[PDB]
Formats: structure tokens, sequence, C-alpha cells
């Protein structure tokens, strides 16, 4: 409550490598601070590119709101997006990339496409 | 023609496109249907040091 | 307290057995022809419409 | 597409009894009712579904004595579906012919058990298959850049 | 006891494995804070450490989700736990640390004029957080190895923690070989700044 | 009570005089060898040739007179079939305008629709609803695939143990339910026993290999003769091996002649010893006997009978050019 | 033995796109989006 511009800080590079639960996921490569609205934006073109009938799209909101206005205080690599197979559908990496492409713009800094299970933040970074 | 931020944002739309050279900066032409074309954004062809950095 | 690491008293430096999956996303260099594959000129493939289709 | 489907569906004919001991229809019951369950996939997804047209008898459906309606020529009789062993390799097929996940195959080579011989073959045209749908795009990609899933999808 | 004076940590055996800087893997006696032996016990994850429970444990193995593993602590098996506790004390200790950097900046942009090299990452690894580990284990990223480090700001580093499949550690860190060593450069004047 | 052939697994074509009409009507006429400019395929009744819509269309799209191509249809096609059976019909068309038509039997989606006594727009894919469309035997799946050959000179080829498959896997696209397959159990005999069943099954399925494996024996006699030649195994390479020996011609070829059957020509210790030992020299497969070299890599989609054949010096000791 | 898995190998020259190949250029496309720091 009433928090002062220090504070929340995002500019840190943090320890904890996320572990994305579904198939694929876009994570924050860079610090910021993202609106929700461009999160429904990137949400919206993300649901456009999606085969509804094998997929659903995960979308992690559950992170502090921080008063500038409320938006989010982003770190490297915190996961938002995921993408989780109702079926035997396996994407390549391009069609994963491919689908994350369209809701990337939105999104004001620079994410990465990481697949499923631990990120390897050797080879993402 | 559309100028692309770099040489990666460039791809080849058509059968008939090619990647070309104007002057060492890499460009795309298509024969058929001219919208295709697009340029990779760099210095003018002709450009001094004062006037262009 | 300083903290180090323990000594090797058994088995190799790099996990063998208990590897982590490396996070790239694993395509062949062979399946995907882009670079590092060293094949005599001999040993060509995929030729099948062009020079393979009249072999040897 | 309404081209090369059959405008008519004529009946099936029994020709002989496959059997000679007639059942109660308990037993015509019991094993229908094993029927209308069926497992989908082979996998970690791998989902029961209910089946449409059971049959009402179990016994007397494929195996013997039924004529199929497949007739084409005017002196074409309906073809009596023999005995079971008079089929070749009907056995060996029950074993290996399923969906075969690919990553299943895979390991049960490596273990160097293979419920038939044939299950090599089944491996080789899988990968075959794949590999196919990548030279393909590779053909596809060479006259023009193709791609992947940029495009909206549906209405 | 007291209402005011409370435990600065108590002491807690594991059944689980667990993930984080407190969290221990099954069957070692760690003393941990309170809030976090609380929440670790009451979801069963950790038991007080009673003297038949320093001899045996009924943990589990994540397949079959119950707590079946038995494991009885002997000899081998506390030589095994001081191992595998120091190895990722190291691994817990350096990715939570951060270590602060500050030297000089001349120039436009934003470049250091003594660049970083592996002696003196691996020197302030002892300076703020008293880890000892040979220099010749860390190393560069790919942009960072032809000129040093060099660069203003947040840099990340690799170090390689070598021995363990020995210790079975897995799942439990984030790589079985790597920590991601934290760098930040700050520029300062000749007043606090060296070289 | 009565049971037409009861022996171990000769239903394979059907009758005889589906056979030699299905040859004298669906049939070859030979590739004359020109240009085809136009591949056509058509779903044509029996009966009915039309100059409407479709086939009128592409041959007036020619200036093709498309009137005879339907008279002949009718006069070829009209006797020997009964109604309401749809049938391809491929007509190529050469750079001269003229043209040559194959008749074919219907689609094996047709088979399928028939056999399961269902009608169009009845059965999809099975993610697609969630249920399955109608129940099939095994049993039936052979008398569809009976009815399509690859070529109708030649019944047996290719082998309906394999090419049921297709129709298995297609039927299985479709979205039918299956028993031997897809179900644990088959189907209930009333008269015997499960361990009668099985004990049936366990020496039933050996035979049918047997038969199988001496029939692609016959089969690969038939065939010319480069692929009874030596083809040796790539997977019992150790992968490094693989990628080093196609860095160099040598490994690859030094291989080859390490690992060949003992033919009087191939067959040289002199040769052969020092051919082991330069692959050995470089840590390529060294705990080799070279008799367990010669099983261990031999051409794996030949039959067993020909590959112990050249596995035995015996058999293969004959073969030798005389004058 | 640390150097056995540690990799000092300074790429001189940064590896090109290969603009002289129609397959290899889409095939080794990176989807990525410049994005300055707000
Ligand atoms: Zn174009």
């Amino acid at each position: 409550i009433r928090q002062f511009r220090r504070y929340g800080d995002p500019r840190y590079i943090n320890n904890e490598a996320a572990l994305i639960r579904g198939q694929w996921g876009l994570i924050t490569a860079d610090f910021g601070m993202v609106t929700q609205s461009q999160m429904e934006n990137a949400r919206l073109a993300i649901l456009r590119r999606l085969p509804r009938g094998s997929f659903t799209l995960t979308m992690h909101t559950d992170y502090e709101e921080f008063p500038v206005h409320f938006a989010f205080k982003f770190t490297t690599g915190v996961p938002l997006f995921e993408i989780m197979p109702i079926s035997a559908r396996r994407l390549n990496q391009a069609e994963a990339e491919g689908i994350f492409l369209a809701g990337r713009p939105f999104i004001p800094l620079q994410t990465v496409v990481v697949p499923q299970g631990r990120v390897d933040e050797y080879h993402v970074f | 023609p559309q100028m692309v931020m770099s040489r990666d944002e460039l791809k080849l739309r058509c059968e008939y496109c090619r990647f070309e050279w104007i002057h060492d900066t890499l460009c795309v032409r298509c024969p058929a249907q001219p919208s295709h074309d697009q340029r990779e954004m760099w210095l003018h062809s002709t450009w001094m040091w004062g006037k262009q950095q | 307290r300083y903290y180090a690491l323990p000594h090797l008293r058994t088995g190799p430096p790099m996990p063998t057995t208990l590897e982590q999956p490396s996070g790239e996303f694993p395509w062949g260099k062979f399946s995907t022809m882009v670079g590092g594959t060293r094949i005599h000129p001999l040993y060509r493939p995929d030729g099948f419409f062009k020079d393979n289709m009249y072999p040897a | 597409k309404r081209t090369g489907k059959p405008a008519d569906t004529p009946d099936y004919k029994q020709v002989y009894l496959p059997y000679d001991a007639a059942p109660t229809e308990r037993e015509l019951e019991r094993e229908r009712r094993r029927f209308k369950q069926a497992y989908h996939g082979r996998m970690e997804h791998r989902k029961l579904v209910e089946v449409k047209e059971v049959p009402l008898n179990v016994y007397t459906y494929g195996k013997e004595g039924m004529s199929l309606p497949i007739a084409i020529f005017k002196d074409q009789k309906d073809p009596v579906i023999g005995p079971e062993w008079t089929y070749p390799g009907i056995y060996e097929n029950k074993i290996a012919a399923q969906h075969w996940y690919t990553e299943e195959l895979f390991d049960k080579e490596s273990k160097e058990a293979f419920e038939s011989p044939w299950q090599q073959q089944i491996l080789d045209n899988q990968v075959k298959r794949r590999m196919a749908k990548v030279m393909f795009r590779m053909r596809q990609v060479n006259m023009k850049a193709v791609d992947l899933f940029q495009k909206e999808r549906g209405s | 006891m007291a209402p005011e004076l409370q435990l600065e940590y108590m002491p807690v055996l594991f059944t689980r494995t667990i993930l984080g800087p407190q969290g221990g893997f099954a069957g070692e006696e760690r003393l941990v804070k309170l809030e976090v032996a609380r929440k670790y016990m009451e979801a069963g994850h950790a038991v007080t450490p009673t003297e038949e429970l320093r001899r045996g444990l009924w943990c589990y193995n994540p397949d079959t989700d119950k707590y079946d593993c038995f494991i009885e602590r002997n000899e081998e098996f506390l030589d095994f736990a001081a191992r595998k506790r120091q190895w990722l004390d190291v691994y817990w200790r350096v990715n939570t640390g951060y270590l602060l950097f500050g030297r000089q900046s001349w120039g436009q942009g934003f470049l250091i004029n003594c660049p970083l090299r592996k002696r003196d990452v691996a020197q302030k690894l002892w300076e703020q957080y008293k880890v000892r580990i040979d220099p010749r284990l860390i190393e560069f990223r790919e942009k960072d190895r032809r000129t040093g480090i060099q660069e203003l700001g947040h840099n990340w580093c690799w170090l390689y923690l070598p021995g363990a499949e020995e210790l079975g550690i897995n799942r439990e860190v984030y790589d079985n070989k790597r920590v991601k060593v934290r760098i930040h450069v700050r520029k300062m004047n000749s007043m606090f700044a060296l070289y | 009570p009565k049971t037409v052939c009861v022996e171990p697994g000769s239903n394979r074509l059907p009758e005889a005089l589906v056979v030699e009409k299905a040859r004298d009507i669906f049939g070859r006429p030979e590739f004359p060898g020109k240009r085809v400019l136009h591949n056509w395929r058509f779903f044509i009744k029996a009966g009915k040739a039309a100059t409407g819509p479709p086939v009128g269309q592409e041959f007036s799209k020619l200036g093709l007179k498309a009137m005879d191509f339907a008279k002949v249809f009718n006069d070829r096609t009209k006797p020997h079939f009964k109604e309401d059976v749809e049938l391809i019909v491929r007509i190529q068309v050469y750079f001269d305008k003229s043209y040559l038509f194959t008749i074919e039997p219907p689609p094996t989606a047709w088979f399928i629709l028939r056999a399961l006594r269902k009608k169009r727009r009845e059965t999809g894919p099975v993610p697609l609803r969630g249920h399955y469309c109608a129940l099939m035997t095994l049993e039936m799946a052979y008398e569809i695939a009976k009815m399509k050959p690859l070529c109708w000179g030649r019944p047996e080829y290719p082998l309906l143990e394999t090419r049921v498959r297709r129709v298995v896997g297609q039927a299985r696209r479709m979205g039918v339910c299956f028993i031997g397959v897809d179900t644990p159990y088959s189907s209930p005999v009333k008269d015997m026993t499960e361990q009668q069943y099985t004990e049936e099954c366990e020496r039933y399925r050996r035979i049918h290999m047997e038969q199988y494996t001496t029939l692609r024996q016959r089969e690969l006699e038939e065939a010319p003769l480069i692929e009874r030649l030596h083809r040796p195994n790539m997977s019992p390479l150790t992968d490094e091996q693989i990628e080093e020996g196609l860095r160099d011609p040598c490994l690859l070829d030094t291989l080859w002649r390490a690992s060949h059957p003992l033919s009087p020509y191939h067959r040289d210790l002199r040769e052969r010893e020092l051919a082991r030992r330069y692959l050995n020299a470089r840590g390529w497969v060294k705990d080799m006997t070279p008799e367990e070299m010669r099983i261990v890599f031999m051409n794996y989609r030949l039959p067993e009978g020909e590959k112990r054949k050249q596995m035995d010096e015996a058999a293969m000791s004959g073969e030798v050019y005389w004058t | 033995d640390p150097s056995a898995f540690v990799s000092d190998t300074v790429k001189l020259r940064d590896d090109k796109r290969p603009y002289w190949s129609r397959r290899r250029w889409a095939l080794t496309d990176k989807f990525l989006v410049p994005k300055s720091p707000k």
C-alpha cells in the first residue's frame, strides 16, 4: 500500500529458473513493467492462432500489481503463457514459436519460448 | 518497397522472388507482383560524412 | 564458515546417468540439413530427383 | 465428399452357423455388455470411449458363415467369411496391427523385445513417414518461404 | 518457550526432497527457520528428530507417491549426507547470493576500462560469500570470452560444480552441473574504486 | 456345422470367376511411352458413363469428343457388373491427345462403408466425436483387402498380411472399432476353453509365419538380382562411428568387405584379416569374430531363408562363374 | 581435469545466416522481436 518509486524493483536477475507445466511457455527475458491490457491483447492474439480442439492457453496473472495505475513488475525468467495439450499433439519449436509470435509484439519486453519441463537457462541466456 | 529493420526480418514471399544487392544494401526483388519488394533499411546510396554520420 | 565442494570419492565429474535433458529442441543434424554435416562428396544423399536418380 | 460412397446399404446374410451349440440370451447380453466400452490411444493419453453400433449377436458378428455385402460383379455371390486359421497371418496381425506410438515402439526395440517380429517393420515405416513430413516442407521451403502457423486459424 | 523469545530456528528431519535454499533432501537433519519449519512439518514433509527417527525413517519415492522408501541412517549414509549437503550448500550459497562489484569507468558507452576475468570473479566469491572454488571451473558467456566482462550493470557468468552424480543430485537443483553467478558492476570514482 | 476350407492359411485369393474376369476388365493398357499431359481420375457408375458436367467438360476442355470414351466405357462396364457400384476410372491423356483409361475396383472407403453396413456421413475420426463407430473383426478386413491387389495379373502381390494393415489403419482412421486389435480379447468361441483358443493361436501364428516366410522367399527369387546382394546393417554401428564413417569412404567400404557372406569371390582371408584389423585400428567394432560379423551385419529386411543361405558356406559355395 | 567440460573457445567471427540458400534461409529463421528498454 502506497509504495514508493523504489519498490518491487524488477531490475535484479533472479535465481529461480521457472518450471513450466504446459507443453510450451513464454518467458520474460528482460526487466520491465507490463500492463494488464497488454497481456490481454497478447492472450487474444495467441488464441487466434491456437487449435482450440487440442490446446489450452494458461496465463500466469497471480503476480503482484504495482502502482504507477496498476501494472506488473517483471524480473527475468518469469513465465507468462503456457500451451497445454488436451491430446497427443506435439508441436515443433518452429510451430510453438510461430504461435507465440502473434502475442510477442503486444508485450513491451523481450520474451523467449521455452519447451516443457524446467527452463534450461544456460541455453536460453 | 517496404523497409525491413534488418536482414533477419527479410523473407522470400513468392516463387519468383530473389535476393539482390543494391550497392552493399541487401534487398528482395520480385519481377512479378512488385508489392513484395523489400529493402534492408541502411544508408543512402550516396552519402558524405558530415551529411550522413 | 567457508564453503567448498566435497572431493570426488567415486564416479565421473559430469553426471552421466543423471544428465539433465539438454534444453535445446533436438533436431538431428542430418534430419535438418543446415550445418555441421561433413559428408564426403562420394556419400552425398537425397539426390533422388536430381543426380541420385542416375546412380553410380 | 459425396463421391465414391454407397448410395444404398444392403443387409447381411448369415449362410452357415459358426457353432452348433446355441447360446442363452444371457450369454448374448454378457458378451455384448463387454463390447460397448473400448480403449482409445495407446500411451499416457488413453481414454475409454463408448462404441456405437454394437451388434445384437457377438458370437455370430464377423467370424464365420456370414456373407459380406461387398459383392461387385453380377454373378458375384456375397463372400462367405471362412475359418480364422485359413486367413493368413491373422493371429500375427492381432498382435501387431494396432496404433503404435513411436516412443513406445522405440523402447521395445531398445529392450530387444517385440510382441511380433514384424514390429520392426512397423517402426521403420513410422520413421519414414515422419521424415517424409520433414522432407516435404524442405522441398516446399526451397521454392518459397513458408512460415509455420502465423495465419489466423478458423474465423 | 516464551512468546517473546522464539527459537531463531529449530532442528528438522526431512521426509520429502525439497527444492529451495531452506529445504533439504530426504533423511538429513537440518536446522531451518521457524516459519519454514512449521509449514514443512504441518504438511507432513518434515518431522521432529526423535532418536528412533534419527536411526530410521519413512521417506518417499515420487513414483509411488506414498511414504514407502525406508532409509536407515548408518555411518555410510551420514558421510553421504555430509558430502551431499556440502555440495548443495555451495550450490544455494552462490546463486541465491548476488555479488556486488564496483570499479571505474571512463569513455562514452558504459564500459569498464579494466575488464573482468576468471581470477577476480572467483575473488569476489571468497571476499563476500566465503566460497572457495578452483577458478578454472568458471566459464564466461560467449560474448564475454573474447573481451572479458567489461560492461556496466547486470552480467551473469557460469560456475561448474563438478561432482554430483555420486550424491544423486537431480530435480532438487535447477541443473546438476551449473550455477548462474550473478555479477553487478557499478561505476565509481577514484575515491571509492580500485584499479 | 459345415466349415468350408479347414486348412492352415490358404484363403488368400478370391475364387476363380472373380479373379479371371477382374483380370480381363480391370486391366493394364501398356504405357506407350509418350508425354502425359493429363492424369485424370473419376468415380463413375458401372452402367452409366455420361457426357454431363465432369467428363464432358474436361474432354471439351481439350476439344475431344467425349461420346467415344462414354460409349466404350458403357460397352465394357455395363455387362459383368451389379448396379450402383462406383468405379475408379483413371484416364491418361498423352501429347498426341490420344488417351488410355484404366478401370479399377471401388475405393477402400466404399468397401468399408459397405461391410460396416453404413451410409455416407455416419462415421468420423474418434477425437472429433469421442465415441467409436461400428465394431469390426479382422476377418472382414481380409475380404475387403482381398479385393484390392497391386496388379490383377498377379493377385498374390502385395501380401495380405501386410496390405491388410492399410485397410485396418484406414478404417482406424475412419473411426472403426476393432476386435483382434484395440480390444484385449478375441470374439468368443462357443465350443472351446480359453486355453484351447490360445494353444490354437500359438501354433497357428507360427504356421502362418512359416508360410509367409517361404512366400516372400520365392517372392524375392522372382526379383532382380541386386536385392540378393549385400546391404549391411548400419544400426549396430557408437553413432560417432557412423558419422566419421561418412566423413571418410574407406571405413564404410572396408566394413562392407569385412562383413560379407563367404562366397568364392569375396572369401579371402588375406584381404579380410587386414580389413578387420584396419577397422580395429580405429576403434570400430572390435569384439567381433568374423562369423558373428556375418550375423550382426546382414540385410535385415532380407527374409530368413536366403539369409541362412548366405550365412551357410555350403549353399553359397556353388555359385561360381563357369566360363 | 576441469578443462575437459569447461569451454573456453573464443569464437572470433560470428556465424551468419545463409542467404545464398533458399531452404536454409527459412530453416534458420530466428523468431525474435527487437525491443529497446523502456
Ligand atoms: Zn513476392
